[PDB]
C-alpha cells in the first residue's frame, strides 16, 4: 500500500524551498562549464612544430637546389646479391620481401666491387646497380651496449666477503692475469648463475662489476627476445653471438632468465612455442659445434627451481654462487654503510640494531635507515636518536612479521 | 575550488558570477586577439614554398642507418628501403635509428621528422581532470593521510628536509584492506591536490594477445612518465598482476606471467628510476608475489581497517551535509548499537533514507527513515559464525 | 497506484469552494463559515514542514484558479471580514498557482488588502507559507518600484515594516543559518538604499542577540570583500557600529575601519579615531588598538595623543611611535640572534662552491659588473642588525677601487645594514662619510634616510639631508638627497618639508633624473590632499615632456608620483581630474592609464578591468604605443592582488594563456611582472610556469627582457627550496646568458630569497586582508624596470633600495606587562570556515605546535589554548596582549 | 605452511598450534580481578540473557575449595573439565597432607596438567585461560593466572577476554601505588574498570568479592547498582 | 576470487576486475544503470556486492 508519485505532486517539490536562487545559482554553473569548452576551441593553439631547422641556415638550399634535387635525384633501393657469372654481369639479386631479379650493372660502377652478399643501390625502373653500400650492423645491440658507468664500488656490497671472492675469480682475474691458469694448466669457468632470495644483492654485484670492468659489457633486456613474429626472436640471438666473436673478451649479462624459458613441455599440444625456439637457439650458440672462446655469461634469478636442466648443465652455467642472509657481522657492516651519510647521534651502537633484524635482507636494512629519519621529520629534529631507530624496527619488521607473539609473549622470558 | 558556503546563499551566487566575469573577458580578449591582426606576411616566402616543397600527402617512415652525405637510408612499413636524400631544413642532431621521420611519395624524400610518437593506448591513461574534493571530503583517516603525504606531496613541495639527512623519499606504496574502505578515494584526493601530472591504470589494461604486446606497453608507460614531469603513476587492482610466480602447464599463462615479471625489472631493476612514484592497491595482500612486496620497490604498507565508534561520526556528518535534517535524529543511535559496517555502507544509508522521505511524501528526514534504511542496507551479509561455545 | 477511496480533500474542498460562487450570494453564512473552515484547515495542512505535499494547496486551484479570478475581483462588494478570509486563504497557493510570471502579480490576491498580521498564520512555518513568497516580492516587485521611485506607495510604505518583521522572523523561529538570510533580504531590497534598509536592521540587530552577532558580522565582511563601488561604500559603513553599539568587542576598530577610511570619508575613520579616544576603557584592548596605528597600516598619528592626559594614557603615543618599534628591534637583537643568527652568514656566495668541479676546472669569471652583486653578500644578509666592522672591507676596497655607481650602491647598502635604527645609525655612516666624493656621500646620505625610515621622530626633518641638498651645483648631490628623506617620511603626510622640497620641482634645473625621482619622493609621502603637488608636477611636465618625444625617464617617474598622491579610491573623480588635466598628445597620454588605476588598488570593479583590456588590446601597433599596452597591463597586476585569491586564479589563467601565448611585445617583454607583483609567497604553479618561458630564453629578442623576467621571478620572499632553479640556471648562466649583462642579476635573484632568515612580510596584507601599503614603496621598482639601460646607470638608485616597507615578520611575543610570557600557540594552514555547523573548527593543520617566536608562513591563522582566553582582538596581529582567566571548573 | 601438529617446529622456532589456542581465548567475555588490603575482588561482564532460559547454569565464577575462587575465558566445554579436575586435587591434597591448600599449589596443578596435555599428538590442548584468586595462604591476598601453553604466572591486576588490551592499559594508569583501602573503594575500582565494557550496559556486571575470612559473597543487582550510582557522583566534577 | 596455482581461474577474474572498475574506478560514470539477475546469492564475490 505504498505509492506516492503523481505528476501534479511533482510540481510540489521544485517550488518549495529557495525558489529564488535554485535555477539562479544553477544555470550560472551550467553556462560557465559551457564557457570552459568555448574557450578551448577558441584557443586552438596545439602547435606540434617539428622537423624544421632554425630558419636562418637552409635559405641557400631551398632557393633552387631543392628544386634541383627533385627530378635528377633518385629514389633507388638497396638489396642483396646472391652471385655473379663470368664474362657478363648476370647478377642474381634478392630483396627478401619483393621478388628476385636478374639484372645488369650500370655505367657508374666498377665491376670489381660487386662482391656477393653486398648491399647495393638498385634503380627503380631497369633495376641496375648504382652504388654499393657498407654492410648492415644490427641496430638493437648498439642500443644495449651500455657505454655508461653505474657508480657502485665493491665497498657497498658488504656482508658478501666470499661471494665476491668466487665472482672475482671468474670475471676479473683471467682478464687481467691470463697466465696462472695456463702456467698451472687449468681453464677458468665461463658461466655463473646467481640465485637466492629477493632483495639480497643480485643486481648490486652486476652493477658493481660494470664499474670495474675495463672491457666490453652488454646488458641484455630480457623481453626483447620475445617478439610478435615467428622466428624473429631467434634471429636476435644470432646477431648477439656474432659481434661478441669480433672483439675480444666481451661480457654479456642476462637478467631474469626465468622469463625467456624455464621448462620444455607439450601436453595440450601448444603454448609457449615461439619462446622455446628462441630459448633453444640460445643453447646451441652456448655449447655445441664452434665453441665461443672468450664470451662470459652472467645470469641472475629469483626462482632457480623452475629452470630447464639444459641450462643447469655445467659447460653452459658452471658456478652456482648463491646469496644468503648475513649472520651478524654482515649486518653490522651493512648499517655502517647505509647510515654513514646521514645526520645521526655520534654515540649510538649498531650491534643492538643488528640483533633485532634476525631474518632480514640488505633492502630491509636500508628501509630501516630511511624510515628512522622520517620520524625525525615527524618531530622537529635534524639528528637521529637511538629511539628513532628503535621505533623504525617496529614499523618495518614488527608491524608485519609478528602480531600474536609480541603481546602474548609470556612463554619465552 | 572555493564554493565554501556550500548552501543556497547569495555568496555562491556572487562568487560564481565573478567566475563568469573573468571567463567571458578571457573569451572576449582572445576574440579581440584573432580580430585585430593586420599583420600578413604569411611566411616571408620561406616556409610557404617549403610547405609546397613537401608533398601534401605527408607519409611516415623509419630510419635504419644514417649515411651522412645528405643521402640516408630509411625503411617503410612493409620494409621497402630507399636510398633517399635529405631535402634540407632538418638539423642532423635529433635523428637516431628508431626515430620515425616524414617522407614523400613521388621521390620519398625526407621532409621532416615525426615527434613524440606515442602509441594511442597510453595517452588514454593520462588524466586531465581533478575529479572530486580534497582531503576534507573523506571522513577522518588522518593517521594514514599523513603517511601518503610524506611520500608524494611533501617531497615535491618541500625537499629541503631530506638533504639535511641525505635520505631519499620512499617510492612505492601499497593500499590494502577490506573492500569499501577508502582506497579509491585516497588516490582521487591526491590527484585533485597535486602539481605534477597523473596516470591511472585499471588493472588488466596492459594485457594483450600478441605475445610481446604485453611487456612492450609497460616500457612505453614508464617512458612517457619519465619524459614528462616528475610525476606519479597510480596502478590499481594489482591482484590481477601478481600471484607468487609459480610455473605451470598453460601457455597463455606465461605471457601473463612474463609481462608481470618485467614490470619488476622496470621498477627497481637496472639503471636508475627517476622521479616516478608508484601507488598500488588491492583487497587481498597475501596472494601477491613476494618479489614485489620487498623494499626497494615498495617501502610503505598501509592498512585500511573498518572504522571505529569515533571517526564513524565524521562519516555520517559529511554524507549528511546538504540534506534537510530534522531535529529528532541522533547520529549515535545507529553507530553505537551496531559495530560492523564500512564507509561505503554509510553512503548507502544516507541515500536510502532520502528515498524513504519521498516514499512517504516528505522533505525532512527523521529517525524512522534511518530505522528502515539501516535494515535494508545491511541485509546483504549473512547471519553469523558460531554458536555460544565461547563465553 | 492506490488512488481513490480516501480522497476526501480532493472532493469536499473541490466542491465547497466550487459551491462558494453558489453560496456567496443568497447564502451569507455559507460565504463566511465555509470560507473560515477552508481557511484554517488549509492553514493547518501547511504548518508541519513534514508534509510538503498538501492535500489542498495543489488540489483546489485546478478549478480554484479560475474560481479566485471570479471570486476576488468579480465580487466587487468586499466586506471588512470576507477580505480577511479570502486573501488569507488565497494568497498562500499563489507561488504555485502561478508560473514564472508570478513576479508581476504577487499582488492581485495579496495587495487588494493584506489581512492584518500575516505572520499570525505564518509564525512557526519557516518559508513554505509566505517567506519564500516574501523574498519573491522583494526580488522583482520592490526593485522596479525602488529603481527610481523608492519614496512611493504601499509597495514601499507597509513593505518597509513588512520586511522589518520578516527580518526579525529569520532570527526568531529557529535561529538557524537563516541569520545570513537577513543580509540576503536586506541587500536585495533597495540595493543602493541599503543603509535605509540597514538603519532599521542595525537597531533591530542591536536588540536581537549578543551571541548571534559574530557569524553575521563576518558574513558582512565576506560580502564586503567585493561589491559595486557604492555597495562597498554603503555596507562597510553599516559594518562599523555593530561592534560599537550592539556589542563592545571594539578592538576590531582600527584596522577593520581602515577598511572604511579611504572609501567613505578620511575624516570618518578619524571620527572613529576619535571613537578610539572615547573608549579608553582599561589599557589592554586600547594598547593593541593603537599598536597597529604606527607601522602596520599607516603612521601620521603622533599629533592627536598629546592632550590633557599625558601621564600613561596619552604617553603611549611615543611608546607606539618609536619604543615598541625599538622593542621590535629588540626582537631582531635578542630573539633572532638566539634562533638562527650570527653576524655574518656571508656564504650564499660560498654555496657556489661545487660549481668549480662541474665540468673540469673553474676560475674563469672575471666580469667587473659581477662586483655589483658582490656587495649583496654583505648587503641583503645584514638587514635587522647585521652590523659589520671590517666585514665591509669587501665594500671598503671596492668603494675605493672603481665603479662610481657602485660607490653609490655600496654606500647605500649601509642603510640596509642598519635598518629601523635611530640609536647609533648615523654614527656608523659618519666614519664612512668623509671621503669628499660625489658618489660616496650621495649613496651614504641617501642611506641615512633608510636608517631612520619608519622612525619619523626628530632625527633630520631638515637637518642632514636638506643641508645635503643645498650643496647642489652638480650630480647626485642634486639627486640622492631628496630621495632618502621622503623615504623616511613616507609614512607621514607632513606639509612643511613637502613645501621645502617643492622648489626641487620648481627650480627648473633640467637634470632629468632628479626631477623624476622628485615625483617619486613626494609620491611616497602623500596619498590624499595637496592638489598643488599635482599642479607642481604637471607644470614642468608640460614644459619638458611637450618639447620631446623620447625616453621613459619622463614617463616612468613623473606620472607615477601623481598616482601615488591619489592612490586607493574608486570614486572615479580622480580620473576626471587627471585625464582632463593632461589632455595632450598620445605619448603624454601614456599617463592616462597611470592615475586611472593607481586610485584602483584593490576591489571588484570588473567594468574597469574590461576597459583595462578592450581599448588598447593588441592592434599590432608598429612600435608606437607599445609602452602604453605594457603599462595598461601593469595596472592589470593590481586590482588582482587583494580580491583574496578569487581573481588570482583567474589572473594566472588569463595572463598565462592570453599574453605569453597569443601576444607579442605585451607578453614576451613585460607581462611576467604580474607574478612579480601578485604574490611573494611562492607555490609551484607559477614558480614552475615562469621557467617554461625562462629555460627557453628565446634569445632572439633583447634577452634582458626575458632576463628581467628572470630577475623578479625571485621576487617571492619567505626562503624556499627554489635554489634548485636559480643555481642550475646560474650554471648555464655563467657562460651562456652572458655574464657581461646579468651576472649581477642572477645572483641578485639568488641572494634575495634568503634576504634574512626572517622579515619577509612585503605583501600588503595585514590582519586578514587590509593593505597597509608597501605599495607606494614597491610599485616604483616594477615601474622602473620593463626596459634596459637602468641595469647600468640610473636604476641602481632604485634596484637596491626601492621597496623598504618590511614590517617585522611573525606573531610570536606576548607582552603581558613585564614581557615574560611565551604561551602555547598552535600554527595551522589557514581558515576555510564560512558558514557551517556551530563551533566552526578554525583550521586543519594541527601537526605544527610551537610556544613562542615561531614563523608566520603563507596561510597561517595561529591559535592558542590552555585557557589563556587571548581576548584581545580575536583577529591576531603579532603584538597580542594576552590576559589571564580560568573560571571554568 | 607448516603447522598442523603440536610436535613440529617452525623454521624460526614456533609452535603455531599452541599459539592458535590463545586466539580462542580472545572470543570470550572479559573478566578482571585485583587484590587489595584484605578484600580481593573479581568481576565478569557480558551476561546477555536471552529471555527464555534459566541463568543459574551459565555461571562463570566457581570455587575450587573454601578459600579459593576461579574465573575463566575461552570455550565453556574445556573449562568444565579443568574445574572438575581441580576440585579433586584441592580435596585430595587435604587428605594426603592435613593442611589447607595454598593458592600457589593449585595453580601449579592446573598448569602442569595443561603442560603434559600439549606434548602428545592426538591431544587437542585446552583453549581456556583462567584467573585464580585466593587470600588463603595464611592471611595473604594473592592472584595468579594461567595460559594455554601451560605457564602459571602472578600479576597484581589482570584482564582477559575480548578487549583485554584496553583494560590492562587502563589499569596501569589507574592502579595507584596508594593501596586501595576502605574496600568499597577497591570495589569501585573494578566497577570503574568494568565500565569500559564492550557495550557498558551497566546491568551486565557480575562482581564477586571475598573478605578473606568468610565464604564467597555474590553481589546482588541492587548493591552493585548503588556502586554504579556513586561512580556517576564522582563524574559530576568534570563540569 | 579463488587461489593461485593450477586451480580456480585467472582469466575469469581478469574480466571480473574490469567489471569491478569501469563503474567504480578513478572516473565515476553518470546516466548508466546496471541490472544483475541470478540465483545463488552467497557465492558471488564480496567486492561487487558492496
Ligand atoms: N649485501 C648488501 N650490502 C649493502 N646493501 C645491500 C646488500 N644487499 C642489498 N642491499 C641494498 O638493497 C637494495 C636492493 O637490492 P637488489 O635489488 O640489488 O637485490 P636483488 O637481489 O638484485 O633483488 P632481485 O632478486 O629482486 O633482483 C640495493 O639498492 C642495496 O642498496
Ligand atoms: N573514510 C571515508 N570517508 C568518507 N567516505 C567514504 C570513506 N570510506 C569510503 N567512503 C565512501 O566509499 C566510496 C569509495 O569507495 P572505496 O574508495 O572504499 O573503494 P575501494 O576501497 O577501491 O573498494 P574496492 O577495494 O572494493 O574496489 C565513496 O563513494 C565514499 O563515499
Ligand atoms: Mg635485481
Ligand atoms: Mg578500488
Amino acid at each position: 500500500p505504498i505509492r506516492a508519485l503523481d505528476e501534479g505532486d511533482i510540481a510540489l517539490l521544485k517550488t518549495y524551498g529557495q525558489s529564488t536562487y535554485s535555477r539562479q545559482i544553477k544555470q550560472v554553473e551550467d553556462d560557465i562549464q559551457q564557457l570552459l569548452k568555448k574557450i578551448n576551441e577558441l584557443t586552438g593553439i596545439k602547435e606540434s612544430d617539428t622537423g624544421l631547422a632554425p630558419p636562418a641556415l637552409w635559405d641557400l638550399a631551398a632557393d633552387k637546389q631543392t628544386l634541383q634535387s627533385e627530378q635528377p635525384l633518385q629514389v633507388a633501393r638497396c638489396t642483396k646479391i646472391i652471385n655473379a657469372d663470368s664474362e657478363d654481369p648476370k647478377y642474381i639479386i634478392n630483396v627478401k620481401q619483393f621478388a628476385k631479379f636478374v639484372v645488369d650493372l650500370s655505367d657508374q660502377v666498377a665491376p670489381t666491387d660487386i662482391e656477393e652478399g653486398m648491399r647495393v643501390g638498385v634503380d627503380r625502373n631497369k633495376y641496375q646497380i648504382h652504388i654499393p653500400l657498407p654492410p648492415k650492423i644490427d641496430p638493437t645491440v648498439t642500443m644495449m651496449q651500455v657505454e655508461e658507468k653505474p657508480d657502485v664500488t665493491y665497498s657497498d656490497v658488504g656482508g658478501c666477503k666470499e661471494q665476491i671472492e668466487k665472482l672475482r675469480e671468474v670475471v676479473e682475474t683471467p682478464l687481467l692475469h691470463p697466465e696462472r691458469f695456463v702456467n698451472l694448466g687449468i681453464e677458468p669457468p665461463k658461466g655463473v648463475l646467481l640465485f637466492g632470495p629477493p632483495g639480497t644483492g643480485k643486481t648490486l654485484c652486476a652493477r658493481a662489476v660494470a664499474n670495474r670492468t675495463d672491457a666490453c659489457f652488454i646488458r641484455v633486456i630480457g623481453s626483447e627476445l620475445v617478439q610478435k613474429y615467428v622466428g624473429e626472436g631467434a634471429r636476435m640471438v644470432r646477431e648477439l653471438f656474432e659481434m661478441a666473436r669480433t672483439k675480444k673478451a666481451c661480457l654479456i649479462f642476462f637478467d631474469e632468465i626465468d622469463a625467456i624459458g624455464g621448462a620444455r613441455f607439450d601436453d595440450g599440444a601448444g603454448g609457449d612455442n615461439e619462446v622455446q625456439r628462441t630459448m633453444l637457439e640460445l643453447i646451441n650458440q652456448l655449447d655445441g659445434f664452434d665453441p665461443r672462446g672468450n664470451i662470459k655469461v652472467l645470469m641472475a634469478t629469483n626462482r632457480p627451481d623452475t629452470l630447464d636442466p639444459a641450462l643447469m648443465r655445467p659447460g653452459r652455467l658452471d658456478r652456482k654462487i648463491e646469496f644468503s642472509l648475513p649472520d651478524l657481522e654482515g649486518r653490522t657492516h651493512i648499517f655502517k654503510i647505509h647510515a654513514r651519510s646521514m645526520s645521526v647521534e655520534r654515540d649510538i651502537r649498531f650491534e643492538l640494531l643488528a640483533r633485532l633484524c634476525p631474518n632480514s635482507t640488505g633492502a630491509e636494512i636500508r628501509s630501516v635507515c630511511t624510515e628512522a629519519g622520517m620520524f625525525a621529520i615527524r618531530a622537529r629534529r635534524k639528528i637521529a636518536t637511538e629511539k628513532d631507530f628503535l621505533e623504525a624496527v617496529n614499523k618495518v619488521i614488527k608491524s608485519y612479521a609478528k602480531f600474536s607473539a609480541t603481546p602474548r609473549y609470556m612463554t619465552y622470558n | 575550488p572555493l564554493v565554501t558556503p556550500h548552501t543556497q546563499c547569495r555568496l555562491k551566487l556572487l562568487k560564481l558570477e565573478r567566475i563568469k566575469d573573468y571567463l567571458l573577458m578571457e573569451e572576449e580578449f582572445i576574440r579581440n586577439q584573432e580580430q585585430m591582426k593586420p599583420l600578413e606576411e604569411k611566411q616571408e616566402e620561406e616556409r610557404s614554398k617549403v610547405d609546397d616543397l613537401r608533398g601534401t600527402p605527408m607519409s611516415v617512415g623509419t630510419l635504419e642507418e644514417i649515411i651522412d652525405d645528405n643521402h640516408a637510408i630509411v625503411s617503410t612499413s612493409v620494409g621497402s628501403e630507399h636510398y633517399v636524400s635529405i631535402l634540407s631544413f632538418v638539423d642532423k642532431d635529433l635523428l637516431e635509428p628508431g626515430c620515425s621521420v616524414l617522407l614523400n611519395h613521388k621521390v620519398h624524400a625526407v621532409i621532416g621528422v615525426l615527434m613524440d610518437d606515442t602509441d594511442p593506448l597510453v595517452t588514454v591513461m593520462k588524466v586531465e581532470k581533478a575529479p572530486q574534493e580534497t582531503y576534507a571530503d573523506i571522513g577522518g583517516l588522518d593517521n594514514q593521510i599523513q603517511e601518503i603525504k610524506e611520500s608524494v606531496e611533501l617531497p615535491l613541495t618541500h625537499p629541503e628536509y631530506y638533504e639535511e639527512m641525505g635520505i631519499k623519499p620512499p617510492k612505492g606504496v601499497i593500499l590494502y584492506g577490506p573492500p569499501g574502505t577508502g582506497k579509491t578515494l585516497l588516490a582521487k584526493a591526491v590527484a585533485n591536490q597535486t602539481s605534477a601530472t597523473f596516470l591511472r591504470v585499471v588493472g588488466s589494461e596492459l594485457i594483450q594477445k600478441y605475445l610481446g604486446d604485453g611487456p612492450k606497453l609497460v616500457r612505453e608507460l614508464f617512458r612517457v612518465a619519465e619524459e614528462h614531469a616528475p610525476s606519479i603513476v597510480f596502478i590499481d587492482e594489482i591482484d590481477a598482476i601478481g600471484t607468487k610466480r609459480y610455473d605451470s602447464n598453460s601457455g597463455g599463462e606465461r605471457e601473463i606471467q612474463r609481462t608481470m615479471l618485467e614490470l619488476l625489472n622496470q621498477l627497481d631493476g637496472f639503471d636508475s628510476r627517476g622521479d616516478v612514484k608508484v601507488i598500488m592497491a588491492t583487497n587481498r595482500i597475501e596472494t601477491l608475489d613476494p618479489a614485489l612486496i620487498r623494499p626497494g620497490r615498495i617501502d610503505r604498507k598501509i592498512e585500511f581497517p573498518l572504522p571505529d565508534e569515533k571517526t564513524k561520526k565524521r562519516i555520517f556528518q559529511i554524507h549528511t551535509s546538504r540534506m534537510t535534517l530534522a531535529d529528532d535524529v541522533t547520529l549515535d543511535d545507529l553507530i553505537m548499537a551496531k559495530d560492523d559496517l564500512s564507509g561505503a555502507d554509510i553512503k548507502a544509508i544516507c541515500t536510502e533514507a532520502g528515498l524513504m522521505a519521498l516514499r512517504e511524501r516528505r522533505m525532512k528526514v527523521t529517525n524512522e527513515d534511518f530505522k528502515k534504511s539501516k535494515e535494508n542496507v545491511l541485509y546483504k551479509k549473512q547471519e553469523g559464525t558460531p554458536e555460544g561455545l565461547y563465553l | 497506484m492506490e488512488e481513490g477511496g480516501r480522497d476526501k480533500a480532493p472532493v469536499q474542498p473541490q466542491q465547497s469552494p466550487a459551491a462558494a460562487p453558489g453560496g456567496t450570494d443568497e447564502k451569507p453564512s455559507g460565504k463566511e463559515r465555509r470560507d473560515a473552515g477552508d481557511k484554517d484547515k488549509e492553514q493547518e495542512l501547511s504548518e508541519e514542514d513534514k508534509q510538503l505535499q498538501d492535500e489542498l494547496e495543489m488540489l483546489v486551484e485546478r478549478l480554484g484558479e479560475k474560481d479566485t479570478s471570479l471570486y476576488r475581483p468579480a465580487l466587487e462588494e468586499l466586506r471588512r471580514q470576507i477580505r480577511s478570509s479570502t486573501t488569507s486563504m488565497t494568497s498562500v497557493p499563489k507561488p504555485l498557482k502561478f508560473l514564472r510570471p508570478h513576479y508581476g502579480k504577487l499582488k492581485e490576491i495579496y495587495e487588494n488588502m493584506a489581512p492584518g498580521e500575516n505572520k499570525r498564520f505564518a509564525a512557526d512555518i519557516i518559508s513554505v507559507l509566505a517567506m519564500t513568497m516574501s523574498g519573491e516580492r522583494e526580488c522583482l516587485k520592490y526593485r522596479l518600484v525602488g529603481s527610481q521611485e523608492e519614496l512611493a506607495s504601499w509597495g514601499h510604505e507597509y513593505v518597509r515594516h513588512l520586511a522589518g518583521e520578516v527580518a526579525k522572523e529569520w532570527q526568531e523561529l529557529d535561529d538557524a543559518e537563516k541569520v545570513q538570510r537577513e543580509p540576503l533580504l536586506t541587500l536585495v531590497k533597495e540595493i543602493v538604499p541599503y543603509n535605509m534598509a540597514h538603519n532599521a536592521e542595525h537597531e533591530a540587530c542591536d536588540l536581537l542577540m549578543e551571541i548571534e552577532q559574530v557569524d553575521m558580522l563576518e558574513k558582512d565582511i565576506d560580502e564586503n570583500a567585493y561589491a559595486k563601488v557604492c555597495l562597498y561604500l554603503t555596507s562597510c559603513v553599516n559594518y562599523v557600529p555593530e561592534p560599537e553599539n550592539s556589542a563592545l568587542l571594539r578592538c576590531a576598530l582600527g584596522v577593520f575601519r581602515k577598511f572604511s577610511r579611504f572609501p567613505e570619508a578620511l575624516r570618518l575613520a578619524l571620527m572613529l579615531n576619535d571613537m578610539e579616544l572615547v573608549e579608553d576603557i582599561f589599557t589592554s584592548c586600547k594598547d593593541v588598538v593603537v599598536q597597529k596605528q604606527m607601522a602596520f597600516m599607516l603612521g601620521r598619528h603622533g599629533v592627536f595623543l598629546e592632550l590633557s592626559e599625558d601621564v600613561e594614557e596619552y604617553e603611549d603615543l611615543t611608546e607606539i611611535m618609536s619604543n615598541v618599534q625599538l622593542n621590535s628591534n629588540f626582537l631582531a637583537l635578542a630573539r633572532e640572534l638566539d634562533i638562527m643568527e650570527p653576524k655574518v652568514p656571508d656564504d650564499i656566495y660560498k654555496t657556489h662552491l661545487e660549481n668549480n668541479r662541474f665540468g673540469g676546472s673553474g676560475s674563469q669569471v672575471d666580469s667587473a659588473r659581477m662586483n655589483l652583486a658582490s656587495s649583496f653578500v654583505n648587503g641583503f644578509v645584514n638587514a635587522a642588525f647585521g652590523q659589520d666592522k671590517l666585514l665591509t672591507d669587501d665594500g671598503n676596497k671596492w668603494l675605493y677601487k672603481n665603479k662610481d655607481h657602485g660607490m653609490l650602491s655600496a654606500a647605500a647598502s649601509l642603510g640596509m645594514i642598519l635598518l629601523w635604527d635611530v640609536d647609533g645609525g648615523l654614527t656608523q655612516i659618519d666614519k664612512y662619510l668623509y671621503s669628499s666624493e660625489d658618489y660616496i656621500k650621495s649613496g651614504a646620505l641617501l642611506a641615512c634616510g633608510i636608517v631612520n625610515s619608519g622612525v619619523r621622530n626628530e632625527c633630520d626633518p631638515a637637518l642632514a639631508l636638506l643641508s645635503d641638498y643645498v650643496l647642489h651645483n652638480s650630480n647626485t648631490m642634486r639627486l640622492g638627497s631628496i630621495f632618502g628623506l621622503g623615504l623616511a617620511y613616507a609614512g607621514s603626510n607632513r606639509e612643511d618639508v613637502l613645501t621645502l622640497l617643492l622648489p626641487v620641482m620648481g627650480d627648473s634645473k633640467s637634470s632629468m633624473e632628479v626631477a623624476g625621482v622628485t615625483a617619486l619622493a613626494c609620491g611616497m609621502i602623500a596619498v590624499g590632499s595637496c592638489n598643488g603637488d599635482v599642479t607642481s608636477t604637471i607644470l614642468q611636465t608640460i614644459m619638458e615632456k611637450s618639447e620631446t618625444e623620447l625616453k621613459d625617464t619622463y614617463a616612468r617617474w613623473l606620472p607615477l608620483g601623481l598616482g601615488l598622491n591619489h592612490l586607493g579610491k574608486g570614486e572615479a573623480i580622480e580620473a576626471i581630474l587627471a585625464a582632463l588635466e593632461v589632455v595632450s598628445e598620445p605619448f603624454r597620454s601614456f599617463a592616462n592609464t597611470l592615475v586611472d588605476v593607481c586610485a584602483y588598488a584593490g576591489s571588484g570593479n570588473v567594468l574597469k578591468v574590461q576597459q583595462l583590456l578592450h581599448i588598447c588590446s593588441e592592434h599590432f601597433d608598429s612600435k608606437e604605443k607599445e609602452e602604453d599596452k605594457d603599462k595598461k597591463e601593469k595596472k592589470d597586476k593590481d586590482k588582482k592582488e587583494a580580491p583574496a585569491d578569487m581573481g588570482a586564479h583567474q589572473g594566472v589563467a588569463v595572463l598565462g594563456i592570453a599574453l605569453i601565448a597569443m601576444g607579442e611585445e605585451i607578453g614576451a617583454e613585460m607581462a611576467l611582472r604580474t607574478f612579480g607583483h601578485l604574490l611573494r609567497y611562492g607555490e609551484p604553479t607559477l614558480r614552475r610556469a615562469v621557467p617554461l618561458a625562462l629555460a627557453l630564453i628565446s634569445v632572439s629578442n633583447p634577452r634582458l627582457n626575458i632576463l628581467d623576467t628572470l630577475s623578479k621571478f625571485s621576487h617571492d620572499a619567505d626562503p624556499e627550496v627554489s635554489y634548485n632553479s636559480i643555481f642550475a640556471m646560474g650554471m648555464v648562466g655563467s657562460g651562456t646568458n652572458n655574464a657581461r649583462l646579468a651576472a649581477m642579476l642572477r645572483q641578485l635573484a639568488q641572494y634575495h630569497a634568503k634576504d634574512p632568515n626572517n622579515l619577509f612580510m612585503v605583501r600588503l596584507a595585514q590582519g586578514l586582508t587590509h593593505l597597509g601599503k608597501g605599495t607606494l614603496t614597491l610599485c616604483p621598482y616594477h615601474s622602473d624596470r620593463q626596459l634596459m639601460s637602468q641595469v647600468a646607470v640610473a636604476g641602481l638608485l632604485t634596484v637596491l633600495v626601492s621597496f623598504l616597507d618590511v614590517r617585522n615578520i611573525i606573531l610570536g611575543k606576548s607582552h603581558y606587562v613585564l614581557y615574560g610570557l611565551v604561551a602555547a600557540m598552535q600554527p595551522r594552514m589557514l581558515v576555510t570556515f564560512d558558514e557551517e555547523l556551530r563551533p566552526l573548527p578554525v583550521s586543519v593543520r594541527v601537526g605544527q605546535a610551537v610556544d613562542v617566536v615561531g614563523q608566520a608562513g603563507k596561510p597561517k591563522t595561529i591559535t592558542g589554548f590552555q585557557t589563556h582566553t587571548t581576548p584581545v582582538l580575536l583577529a591576531h596581529g603579532e603584538r597580542a596582549e594576552l590576559a589571564t582567566e580560568e573560571f571554568l571548573p | 605452511s607448516y603447522d598442523r601438529a603440536i610436535t613440529v617446529f617452525s623454521p624460526d622456532g614456533h609452535l603455531f598450534q599452541v599459539e592458535y589456542a590463545q586466539e580462542a581465548v580472545k572470543k570470550g567475555s572479559t573478566a578482571v580481578g585485583v587484590r587489595g588490603r584484605d578484600i580481593v575482588v573479581l568481576g565478569v561482564e557480558k551476561k546477555s540473557v536471552a529471555k527464555l532460559q534459566d541463568e543459574r547454569t551459565v555461571r562463570k565464577i566457581c570455587a575450587l575449595d573454601d578459600n579459593v575462587c576461579m574465573a575463566f575465558a575461552g570455550l565453556t566445554a574445556d573449562a568444565r573439565i579443568v574445574i572438575n579436575r581441580a576440585r579433586v586435587e584441592c580435596q585430595s591434597h587435604r587428605l594426603t597432607v592435613e593442611d589447607p591448600v595454598t593458592v600457589e599449589y593449585i595453580t601449579r596443578y592446573i598448569a602442569s596438567l595443561k603442560q603434559r596435555y600439549t606434548q602428545s599428538n592426538g591431544r587437542r590442548p585446552f583453549g581456556i585461560s583462567a584467573l585464580i584468586v585466593g587470600f588463603d595462604f595464611d592471611g595473604t591476598p594473592r592472584l595468579y593466572q594461567t595460559d594455554p601453553s601451560g605457564t602459571y604466572h602472578a600479576w597484581k591486576a589482570n584482564a582477559i577476554g575480548r578487549g583485554a588490551k584496553s583494560v590492562r592499559e587502563f589499569l596501569e594508569k589507574n592502579y595507584t601505588d596508594e593501596a586501595i583501602e576502605t574496600d568499597d573503594l577497591t570495589i569501585k575500582l573494578v566497577i570503574k574498570a568494568l565500565l569500559e565494557v564492550v557495550q557498558s550496559g551497566g546491568k551486565n556486571i557480575e562482581l564477586a568479592v571475598m573478605r578473606r575470612d568468610q565464604s564467597l559473597k555474590i553481589l546482588n543487582p541492587e548493591e552493585i547498582e548503588k556502586y554504579v550510582a556513586e561512580i556517576e557522583k564522582e563524574k559530576e566534577e568534570n563540569e | 576470487r579463488l587461489e593461485g596455482g593450477s586451480g580456480g581461474d585467472s582469466e575469469v577474474q581478469r574480466t571480473m576486475l574490469e567489471l569491478l572498475n569501469q563503474l567504480d574506478g578513478f572516473e565515476a560514470t553518470k546516466n548508466i544503470k546496471v541490472i544483475m539477475a541470478t540465483n545463488r546469492i552467497d557465492i558471488l564475490d564480496s567486492a561487487l556486492l558492496r
